[PDB]
């Protein structure tokens, strides 16, 4: 008699990106590199108002000028991954190799690549999440709007 | 032997779920599973 | 007026993706499952 | 008197053509409210 393990299958993950979704059609997405070096990004909006006035008793206003300095909002994300010290040992040792070292070493390479790979997937997803949560926290309910 | 899965190669396939992958083992879509969060050093012990 | 404001003049390598668009009020509105990034994940879908 | 052309939303009632007009487009962000209100 025998146990007969069949085809050892695997998933391969759904390769999402926030540009690839429809969130970046609402997100003007900009890489910037001194963002750890910046504090709070200001924006000046210069705004004229119109000046329609008439009448004899009606209070005619002055020309009114409005600048508003609307601020940015930091909201960093951080996902953890981890690579085992056994994985680092079977990478950095690379000992007297009778092919069970080489299988294990290629496994360690694929382990680190798989972990960083899924980590970047998590990075994309987390950017999806915090962009969505910022839209929710700065989007009123539409009965209010 | 889950090491024989996670160490040997596999087959990239499209999968499907009713609810959720970690709920698939807690609400038990399948029994005799294996779940692990930190990358296992046991598969490195041959 | 600046012909190239700094957020405006952001050059980009365009591609396409098959987005579920709909016209309402003569405003082309896309429509998006974020199910693809929240399936089999720990994070609850924030639209829920 | 010289002329020009403009895109007016005109309507037909009783074989009489009648123009139709938004005035919010001149009373947006204005101190004077719209007298049609």
């Amino acid at each position: 008699s025998f146990e007969a393990i069949f085809g050892t299958y695997c998933n391969k993950i759904e390769w999402v990106t926030f540009l690839g979704t429809a969130l970046a059609t609402a997100a003007h997405a900009i890489m910037f590199h001194d963002l750890n070096k910046m504090t709070t990004g200001k924006m000046l909006f210069y705004i004229q108002v119109p000046r329609v006035a008439t009448g004899a008793g009606i209070p005619t206003s002055r020309q009114t000028t409005v600048m508003v300095s609307k601020y940015s909002e930091k909201s960093p994300i951080t996902i953890p991954f981890e690579i085992s010290a056994a994985c680092l040992t079977h990478l950095k040792e690379t000992f007297e190799d009778t092919l069970l070292d080489k299988l294990l070493n290629a496994d360690a390479v694929n382990t680190v690549l798989r972990a960083v790979k899924n980590t970047a997937d998590a990075m994309e997803r987390g950017l999806i999440d915090t962009f969505l949560r910022v839209l929710l926290r700065h989007a009123p309910p539409c009965f209010v709007l | 032997n889950w090491t024989a899965t996670e160490l040997l190669p596999k087959l990239d396939v499209p999968i499907d779920l009713l609810t959720h992958i970690k709920l698939s083992v807690g609400e038990e879509m399948f029994n005799n599973f294996r779940l692990y969060y930190g990358d296992d050093p046991e598969r490195y012990n041959l | 007026d600046l012909p190239e404001s700094q957020f405006l003049d952001q050059r980009l390598t365009f591609t396409e993706t098959q987005m579920d668009v709909l016209k309402v009020g003569e405003r082309l509105v896309a429509l998006e499952h974020l199910r693809k990034v929240y399936k089999n994940t720990d994070v609850q879908d924030p639209l829920e």
